[PDB]
């Protein structure tokens, strides 16, 4: 999606080309929920060597 | 980004492989 937007607006949207291009809010907080995964797969499979 | 982001089927793919020889592991124990 971030290919999406990166080509669309290399497009220059149909009227809507913006000065901005300020990715989210809730995308840097969707990449949060990523490092959220990791935190929690890292001590299950610690719980798995015990 | 765009030449990037091409490379990163083949990374995902190789964590397809990741769970692909991992998974046939189990069949081997």
């Amino acid at each position: 999606y971030t290919q999406v937007f990166q080509v669309t607006v290399s497009l220059g949207p149909e009227d809507w080309r913006p000065h901005s291009w300020d990715y989210g809010w809730s995308f840097c907080l969707a990449w949060g929920s990523f490092t959220c995964c990791m935190a929690a797969s890292v001590t299950t499979l610690n719980s798995y060597t015990k | 980004l765009s030449n990037v982001a091409g490379v990163f089927y083949i990374l995902v793919g190789g964590l397809g492989l990741a769970m692909l020889v991992a998974l046939i592991e189990f069949c081997y124990k």
